[PDB]
């Protein structure tokens, strides 16, 4: 019931300003303190700070003191984290979390807001089909998601109906500065021709939403 | 601020083992320590607080002892879903601080890779590029060798490779080796093959195709 829902991934150029949000529900908003934690790609967790919803009280760590700005909107039970001028070093995942009263650790966590600050132009991916292969056995098929920037991209199969056996690999950064990844599934060869498989690619930053139908060859 | 130093930085353990991560504070922090679990692609989950108390909702197999300056998190019967990196946190003095976390991976029996190869798509070729990807599915351990041959000639650094995180259910890996060319260079050569070597294999298995053959 306790939920912390955060705004979507942001893509910004250095010098720009940014405001990401966190919406609390399923509990008394004013009774609990809210905090933020940054996590740069591949690295650990950094306590940004903590704040009261009811009044002024705020508590930043040293590294973040006067580098970011926390605030709250009691009327829509939402909290915020805010920069006046982003740097490329700011790109990272940012979690908001609720502080348990009478303690200092974080009760529940938001799902996080990916924040990417860069000068490189946003580029929408192109999606190609990886087609499979008396008969019967295991067949592999997938989708090649080429040349996009920045991360992330998203791949569901049959609109989420196909889950198990699906592998979306970590994106690889090519010399072109663009990203490429592949998503694949293994299925009984029996289904080839009877069931129909579609991968659903979504690269938010470039409003790219592609449904590609992967059917056997010839 | 108080520095939290966990150890090891990473460890591997078989299912059903007991595992023990430690966490030490540069200054006395009483019992104001918490442990978090973070699984890949997920936000952190709270396991333990005040050194030893289990969070409402987390399995009894997690526990945490220690007081003052040295603390330890224990998992009695390790399970596959427990693949994750764990962070401790002090809240005895502002600013609150985490450790660097420690990666826990699952150790299991050997499993051979299932190999697939996909030629370049017809559509892609119209865009002036050709990517041929080789799939290694569900293998253990992680150490695998892919080799690309074209017209039987060995390739050197013409393919980028990517691998998944241990599977939350079978502790298994999968990796994609992508050999990328231009439609130009692609047309010139005939036979494309990737040769996979792995501990689970008695001998190197290789999947190959001949260009433009329905």
């Amino acid at each position: 019931e306790v939920q912390l829902v955060q705004s979507g991934a942001e893509v910004k150029k250095p010098g720009e300003s940014l405001k990401i949000s966190c919406k609390g529900s399923g509990y008394s908003f004013t009774t609990y303190w809210l905090g933020w934690v940054r996590q740069m790609p591949g690295k650990g967790l950094d306590w940004i700070g903590i704040m009261s919803p009811v009044d002024s009280d705020i508590r930043y760590s040293p590294s973040f003191q006067g580098q970011v700005t926390m605030s709250v909107d009691k009327s829509i039970t939402t909290a915020y984290l805010q920069w006046n001028s982003l740097k490329a070093s700011d790109t990272a995942m940012y979690y908001c979390a609720r502080r348990r009263p009478g303690q200092g650790y974080f009760d529940f966590w938001g799902q996080g807001t990916l924040v990417t600050v860069s000068s490189s132009s946003t580029k929408g991916p192109s999606v190609f089909p990886l087609a499979p292969s008396t008969s019967g056995g295991t067949a592999a098929l997938g989708c090649l998601v080429k040349d996009y920037f920045p991360e992330p991209v998203t791949v569901s199969w049959n609109s989420g109906a196909l889950t198990s056996g699906v592998h979306t690999f970590p994106a690889v950064l090519q010399s072109s500065g663009l990203y490429s990844l592949s998503s694949v599934v293994t299925v009984p060869s029996s289904s080839l021709g009877t069931q129909t498989y579609i991968c659903n690619v979504n690269h938010k930053p470039s409003n790219t939403k592609v449904d590609k139908r992967v059917e056997p060859k010839s | 601020d108080i520095q939290m130093t966990q150890s090891p930085s990473s460890l591997s353990a078989s299912v059903g083992d007991r595992v023990t991560i430690t966490c030490r504070a540069s200054q006395g922090i009483s019992s104001w320590l918490a442990w978090y679990q973070q699984k890949p692609e997920k936000a952190p989950k709270s396991l333990i607080y005040a050194a030893s108390s289990l969070q409402s909702g987390v399995p009894s197999r997690f526990s945490g002892s220690g007081s003052g300056t040295d603390f330890t998190l224990t998992i009695s019967s390790l399970q596959p879903e427990d693949f994750a990196t764990y962070y401790c946190q002090q809240y005895n003095i502002y600013p609150y601080t985490f450790g660097q976390g420690t990666k826990l991976e699952i150790k299991r029996t050997v499993a051979a890779p299932s190999v697939f190869i996909f030629p370049p798509s017809d559509e892609q070729l119209k865009s002036g590029t050709a990517s041929v990807v080789c799939l290694l599915n569900n293998f253990y351990p992680r150490e695998a060798k892919v080799q690309w041959k074209v017209d039987n000639a060995l390739q050197s650094g013409n393919s980028q490779e990517s691998v998944t995180e241990q599977d939350s259910k079978d502790s298994t890996y999968s990796l994609s080796s992508t050999l990328t060319l231009s439609k130009a260079d692609y047309e010139k050569h005939k036979v494309y093959a990737c040769e996979v070597t792995h501990q689970g294999l008695s001998s190197p298995v290789t999947k190959s195709f001949n260009r433009g053959e329905c």
